[PDB]
């Protein structure tokens, strides 16, 4: 149904519009959605200004990092000291928030924000862009936040795995990508069937660059075994 | 069905099989049946092949062999079932004994079925059982 | 290694390396397990058994590597066959006596009688030479009695030291002391090792009637719970082997008794023996034994069962009933898995009757001849049940082809549905769909459906699911015996009862899948299935038939001339309308119509008058002298039911049949075919008599 | 191709014949000293047949050269090893093999 | 009819009485023994057990009830089977002269007191709310226990449940009740006809009946003793979000059963000598 | 069925639609009321 709405002098019998009220956290998240989009499109347009031509022409920085830490705190998983009933109440609210950001597609917005960011190595007056490492680190941590519960959101996300394994070898912020990839590959065997040989060779290569990371071995262990079963070829 | 007959049929079919995936030739049906002591005519062999492709499969072979076996077994069973009664040797059944033994275990429904037998049995009352066989088996 | 106990980065990383080595060889990768046997250095694990100064992390890691490399496959293999209880019938099996020599106590369940099947293992040698299918062999090998004696020493050691409450213990926690050790002993107990000589020792260690009366952390007693549950299952195994040993004595008495009673009644010369003739004529041996056993409920032999039921009433049960409650009391418990494992054993100690109820419709007796085929079939079945949880399809097809070639598969068709292996096969097929693997699975199930009657009930209990995947069956010569739709069609054919037992939403699914055929070849398979769904014995039902014809008067979808258009144009529409006219010919019989007007039977038959209004006769004459043998018989069957002797003689011929008496050769397919199709017109005449005498001389 | 140094001899001259099962306790390592296999270590005399040709080829050339109770080092070419691919899982590609083989008994 | 005649032929065909080579008879004896004999009585042990758990720190019984309470509070979108729960629901639910009526009031009320100190009402009340309209044997075991708690009409348990549904405000329980009452059964029209003809030829109808007699006896045992607050609460349902007037729903279920009884009348409106199956169903 | 506005990545979401099914519970089926008056804007609705 894409029943197109127009006004009319009379209408039909079937213009009986019924009413139903929202909830408080739903209104909260929706206002968060509008504020979030309205910030990040300013941020993207500032990067499009300071990418192609060199101007001053201004860009949002500290409000963005502040809002970003806020949204890191906003998807915080509930603790180990809570009542089990209240733990699952807050967990239910958490998954509802994750799903409401999933459907509006904030993830791809954040991903292209990374794409526009992940350019140079410290474009702009780098007094202002001094916090570049912190901004990318918080963006990877937020990207780790928006997945860890939902099977469906990470299995939907799983198409963009190739870009992540491409960016695995940046040597600068790769721990965030590795954490995101780990939390994705735990909860969806749809993603495990996607991944292929050169990806794994690249992961072993990243181990062959960055010393001895126990996290990498957790990744390979997760890729070895599904929720209950195993994959032989991997 | 008996066990070692199934064992012998399986062993004969696999014995004249080579590859082992239920694929023997059509002409070896006569050979495998005459190894099993079965020898019908040529057109009956052809009708049983046409009942079955080129590769004779296993269970329908067992089913047709079950038909050919349970034919003679059904004759001997209708012999022995009325050799339970009627010790003289004439195969003749009195109708009061039909009222007795018709309500036997298995079906044992109401007076409808025994009236259905007694309305048409031919009663001289000693009744030949082959009329009963022709009656019940359509 | 013992100096690494504070290099904590290196400690954590190497712990994760052991975690990964354990994680790789999960569930039967023997090809990778031999490679780890190269890497793991086999006695180093034996040394890491006993190193009482390693950290508990690496302690648990090496015991897990030991179990995962050398033990896990056969451990799972007996974990699957814990619940099957099949047993041969020799005097060795009859040698079991249920009880320790008229005592007043239980058996102390480490008894090595064990006449059950309990499938067994092999081992490969991990030498590095050329391949002998060694990577794909059974499993890498390992010593056994060394492990047995040293783990017994580890147990007695850990008991007689940790019970004194040392502030030492090896991995800091007693958790790191006991947990991998108890885990190893638990896995090694299941594998048939620890025979009676050391069973007595370990049950002196734990029973005395000690281990269990210590003070523990949580996962230690979780492992102890699993140990105790396995002991309960060994009690059940012994119990059922004993009751089969009793029945072997008991049944022959009943056999001789009722054959002797038959010859008693036969021998007498004295109506009133006719109820005895009635009693000797149950439907099968089932109601025979039902009367024979229910007669002992309210012959002096019945006193032996009266004894034996109270003999198989059954103090380990009562100490369990103490200590589970005590653990729940004194030590208020988190970890709801432990709570579940607590109360399952707690309920099970009282539901020994009900667990026995759960058990006995799986046990089974087998003659001593067929033992190896049962073992081989069960091994292949355990193989495919292991393959359930993952190239793979070739292993599956090999396993199925091994299953296809067994005597016992036919000598004991109760046993197959007793295993539930059809449900396993169907679950594999579910796991495939969202290849030719499905084509083998459907083939096995259709091969399986017909081997008895009551098999088909159990196959019929999945038809709600089974119709939903109809679009797999498509244009392929590998379609007969290959569609899931063909599995549903295998689920009907014989049973008049089950043909009644299905309901209308299945047929709703069918006609929704059939309404999409507004073009195809694929409709004729749906119509074949419905033809199986209406007719079913040689005489049709009406109850399916009314609903089928009603839903086709929704959408059947100049149709008479359309067939008579495109003959010479590719058999698809031809056989399609053949199938559509075959289906509609299976409604409105005569016994409820020609004998008496039954109301709606007239109106369905009038609807059948309403479609193809005897212009069928064009198809009758047009086929018979050219596609030739097949379609015409379907037209005959449509005419024979819905639709005097002048109109009979109007229809005229068998002359083309007689015209090819030696020259043929699809003409050689209508030969006997119309020796049963042109017999329905029993209920120019000289010309037809001449042609029939010509066919008679052609068959002289 | 094989470069056999007799570590410890047996009698030197009683080298086997075809159709005889050869009893060894080998502990082979890599070129780089990395130990990978040791038929000593599982306490099991490995056995094989000359002419049936299961063992690798340099090991087979050493199988007709050592004597009754002779210990020798069978240094082999990685051509004569599993090959330019090597063993899938254990031996890296073109690993030059260094053994320690002790032939014991015959049948 | 037709297949009955071949059935009579088959009744003559079972002439192998006890040829029965050696073990087919033993196998069928095992079948018949398991079928007919093992259904016995051990079932005194429920009183002993539920005595024996309440021997004190929190009670083991309270751990068990709290286990099922937390398991019910998890979100699954579809309940499991959990034969642990299916065992212990029945184990608890089997534990329930003017002087004799005095005594049998008090023993029953003490046996309910053994449970509803331990939050026992709320596990049943939640596990009803878990399955949304699914009619599994789960729900039948819960309603058997919920009846065996409210059997005498304890006012404290009624107030307990009202305090629960006023605090932890849930529409999913009432939505679950409406989803249950939506199907539950009707009588029949045609499955009797098919059932009868299959019965005649081969040699259920209300397979979901005793569940309905438990569900409505449960709803009866929520307004025993005239909890006028709780009788009003079913109708109008204020403290939650969206109301579900359950009483019009039970009127509609009654209307369904009315109509199907009326349709059973017309089928026997003329033949007038009613079979055993018609009486037994009716 | 509920009033909707089309989904992510569009128009820049300027068209109006209707849609049944699960978009109703979701985010973009939501509308904020406003009236004329500054004071007593949060009053009842008549």
């Amino acid at each position: 149904i894409q029943r197109k709405a127009i006004m009319h002098h009379e209408g039909h019998m079937d213009d009986g519009l019924n009413l139903s009220r929202s909830q408080h956290e739903e209104s909260r998240t929706a206002r968060v959605i509008r504020s979030t989009v309205f910030l990040f499109n300013r941020f993207i347009r500032g990067l499009d200004a300071l990418s192609k031509k060199a101007k001053t022409v201004d860009l949002p920085i500290e409000s963005v990092s502040l809002s970003l830490q806020d949204l890191i705190g906003y998807f915080h998983p509930p603790d180990e000291h809570l009542e089990h009933e209240d733990k699952q109440n807050r967990l239910r609210a958490l998954k509802n928030r994750q799903n409401l950001f999933q459907e509006e597609g904030m993830i791809n917005l954040v991903l292209e924000c990374i794409d526009r960011l992940h350019v140079y190595s410290s474009v702009a007056g780098r007094e202002a862009g001094e916090s570049w490492k912190s901004i990318l680190n918080s963006l990877y941590e937020l990207l780790a936040a928006l997945i860890r519960g939902n099977r469906k959101n990470c299995a939907q996300f799983s198409g963009s795995l190739d870009w992540l394994i491409s960016r695995l070898e940046r040597l600068e912020a790769s721990s965030g990508i590795l954490e995101v990839l780990h939390c994705v590959l735990v909860e969806s065997p749809e993603a495990l069937n996607i991944i292929k040989e050169g990806h794994i060779k690249s992961i072993i290569s990243l181990l062959d660059k960055h010393g001895r990371n126990h996290k990498v071995l957790d990744v390979l262990c997760s890729l070895c075994v599904c929720h209950g079963v195993a994959v032989r070829s991997n | 069905l008996t066990e070692e007959q199934i064992a012998e049929f399986k062993e004969a079919f696999s014995l004249f099989d080579k590859d082992g995936d239920g694929t023997i030739t059509t002409k070896a049906l006569g050979t495998v049946m005459r190894s099993l002591g079965q020898n019908p005519t040529e057109a009956e062999l052809q009708d049983m092949i046409n009942e079955v492709n080129g590769t004779i499969d296993f269970p329908a072979f067992l089913t047709m062999m079950a038909r050919k076996m349970k034919d003679t077994d059904s004759e001997e069973e209708i012999r022995e079932a009325f050799r339970v009664f009627d010790k003289d040797g004439n195969g003749y059944i009195s109708a009061a004994a039909l009222r007795h033994v018709m309500t036997n275990l298995g079906e044992k429904l109401t007076d409808e079925e025994v009236d259905e037998m007694i309305r048409e049995a031919d009663i001289d009352g000693q009744v030949n059982y082959e009329a009963f066989v022709q009656m019940m088996t359509a | 290694i013992l100096e690494l106990t504070e290099q904590e980065e290196l400690l954590k990383f190497h712990y994760h390396t052991l975690r990964l080595y354990s994680a790789v060889c999960a569930l039967g990768n023997h090809r990778v397990a031999h490679a780890l046997c190269s890497h793991v250095d086999e006695p180093q694990l034996l040394y890491a058994i006993e190193n009482k100064y390693m950290p508990g992390l690496l302690r648990a890691g090496y015991y897990d590597l030991l179990i995962d490399i050398h033990l896990s496959s056969y451990a799972t293999a007996r974990l699957m066959m814990n619940n099957e209880f099949i047993v041969p019938m020799t005097e060795e099996t009859k040698s079991i006596t249920l009880f320790p020599d008229e005592n007043k106590k239980h058996g102390l369940p480490g008894i090595g009688l064990s006449t059950s099947l309990r499938p067994r293992m092999q081992f490969s040698s991990p030498s590095f030479v050329s391949i002998n299918n060694e990577c794909y062999q059974y499993s890498p090998e390992f010593p056994l009695d060394i492990l047995k004696a040293k783990t017994i020493q580890m147990l007695t050691e850990a008991v007689q030291e940790g019970s004194l409450h040392a502030r030492d213990p090896v991995g800091g926690t007693t958790e790191f002391l006991f947990v991998p050790l108890i885990k190893l002993f638990y896995t090694l107990l299941i594998m048939g090792i620890f025979h009676n000589e050391d069973l007595k020792h370990i049950l002196q260690l734990i029973e005395p009637s000690g281990l269990l009366q210590m003070k523990l952390p949580e996962p230690v007693k979780l492992q102890m719970c699993l140990l105790l549950q396995y002991l309960c299952d060994c009690q059940v195994r012994h119990r059922i082997e004993a009751i089969v040993a009793f029945s072997d004595d008991f049944v022959a008495k009943l056999q001789d008794n009722q054959r002797f009673r038959y010859n008693e009644v036969m021998q007498a010369l004295n109506e009133c023996p006719c109820p005895e003739e009635i009693r000797d004529q149950l439907l099968d041996f089932h109601e025979d034994l039902m009367t024979h056993c229910g007669i002992e409920l309210d012959l002096t032999i019945r006193g032996r069962l009266l004894s034996l039921v109270e003999k198989v009433t059954y103090t380990l049960q009562q100490l369990i009933s103490e200590t589970m409650v005590r653990w729940a009391q004194e030590s208020v418990i988190e970890d709801p898995e432990l709570v579940r494992a607590m109360f399952v054993l707690l309920h099970r100690q009282y539901d020994g009757i009900g667990g026995l109820v759960r058990a006995l419709p799986k046990t089974y007796t087998i003659n001593g001849v067929s033992v190896e085929d049962t073992i081989n079939l069960l091994a292949s079945l355990g193989q495919i049940r292991s393959l359930l949880s993952v190239e793979e399809e070739k292993l599956m097809i090999r396993g199925l082809g091994d299953i296809m070639n067994n005597k016992v598969f036919y000598q004991h068709p109760n046993l197959m549905r007793a295993l539930g292996m059809h449900e396993t096969v169907m679950e594999v097929m579910v796991n495939v769909l969202g290849p030719k693997m499905v084509a083998n699975c459907c083939r096995f199930l259709c091969y399986f459906c017909r081997i008895s009657r009551q098999n088909q009930k159990a196959m019929f209990d999945h038809l709600s699911y089974l119709l939903e995947n109809s679009s797999v069956g498509l244009a392929s010569p590998a379609m007969r015996g290959s569609t899931p739709l063909d599995v549903a069609a295998a689920s009907v054919m014989d049973n008049n009862e089950l043909a009644l037992a299905l309901r209308e939403p299945d047929l709703e699914k069918v006609v929704r899948y059939l309404a999409g055929c507004g073009l195809p070849v694929e409709g004729e398979r749906y119509l074949d299935f419905l033809r199986f769904a209406v007719f079913c014995n040689g005489e049709s039902v009406e109850e399916n038939a009314n609903v089928v014809v009603r839903l086709l008067i929704r959408r059947p979808e100049g149709l008479l001339a359309a067939m008579e258009e495109a003959i010479k144009i590719g058999n698809a529409i031809m056989t399609f309308y053949a199938a559509l006219i075959d289906l509609l010919g299976r409604c409105a019989p005569e016994m409820h119509l020609i004998h008496a007007a039954k109301g709606e039977a007239i109106r369905i038959r009038s609807i059948l008058r309403s479609l193809i209004p005897l212009g069928d006769l064009v198809g009758v004459i047009s086929i018979a002298f050219q596609f030739c043998p097949d379609h015409k018989a379907a037209m005959v069957l449509f005419l024979d039911r819905v639709y005097v002797q002048d109109f009979l003689l109007h229809l005229l011929g068998f002359l083309p049949d007689l015209r090819a008496a030696a020259s043929l050769t699809d003409m050689a397919l209508a030969l006997n075919r119309y020796l049963c199709t042109a017999v329905l017109p029993l209920l120019a005449g000289t010309e037809h008599h001449a042609s029939l005498i010509d066919s008679l001389l052609h068959t002289v | 191709g094989v470069e056999i140094e007799t570590i410890s001899p047996g009698d030197g001259r009683t080298f086997p014949k075809k159709g005889q099962t050869c009893v060894v306790h080998y502990t082979g390592m890599l070129q780089n000293g990395k130990k990978f296999d040791s038929s000593r270590d599982r306490n099991k005399p490995f056995k094989f047949r000359i002419g049936k040709q299961e063992v690798i080829k340099g090991f087979e050339e050493g199988a007709a050269q050592m004597s009754l109770g002779q210990r020798a080092k069978l240094t082999c070419t990685p051509d004569v090893a599993y090959g330019a691919t090597g063993h899938p899982g254990v031996i890296p590609p073109n690993a030059t093999l260094i053994f320690d083989v002790e032939l014991l008994n015959l049948e | 009819s037709k297949q009955r005649k071949r059935a009579v032929v088959a009744c003559f065909r079972m002439a192998p009485l006890y040829n029965l080579p050696r073990h087919r008879a033993v196998n069928l004896f095992l079948q018949g023994y398991e079928k007919s004999w093992i259904e016995t009585e051990e079932h005194y042990f429920e009183d002993k057990l539920i005595e024996d758990l309440a021997k004190p720190r929190v009670d083991p019984l309270h751990q068990l009830i709290l286990l099922f309470s937390r398991t019910a509070l998890t979100e699954k979108c579809k309940l499991e089977e959990d034969f642990l729960y299916m065992a212990y629901a029945d184990i608890m639910a089997k534990s329930c002269s003017f002087e004799e009526k005095e005594m049998e009031k008090q023993k029953l009320l003490y046996q309910q007191a053994r449970l509803h100190d331990r939050g026992a009402a709320e596990m049943v009340l939640q596990t009803i709310s878990a399955s949304k309209g699914e009619t599994g044997p789960m729900v039948a075991a819960t309603l058997k226990l919920g009846i065996a708690i409210l059997n005498g009409g304890n006012s404290t348990v009624q107030q307990k449940m009202l305090e629960y549904l006023k605090e932890k405000k849930d529409v999913g329980f009432f939505q679950s009740l409406a989803g249950l009452m939506q199907s539950c059964s009707v009588l029949d029209l045609n499955a009797f006809e098919r059932q009868n003809k299959a019965e005649g030829l081969g040699m259920k109808v209300l397979q979901d009946d005793e569940f309905t007699c438990d569900l409505f006896r449960f709803l009866q045992l929520l307004c025993e003793g005239h909890n006028s607050d709780f009788q009003n609460y079913l109708r109008t349902q204020t403290g939650n979000n969206t109301t579900v007037n359950i009483i019009i729903s039970t009127v509609d279920y009654l209307l369904r059963v009315q109509e199907s009884i009326s349709d059973f009348y017309w089928y026997y409106s003329g033949k007038d000598v009613i079979d055993e199956q018609g009486q037994r169903n009716f | 069925e509920c009033l909707t506005v089309p989904s992510g990545e569009h128009e820049q979401r300027r068209t109006v639609h209707y849609e049944g099914g699960a978009v109703s519970v979701h985010a973009r089926s939501l509308w904020r009321l406003e009236t004329l008056r500054v004071a007593w804007s949060g009053s009842h609705i008549r």
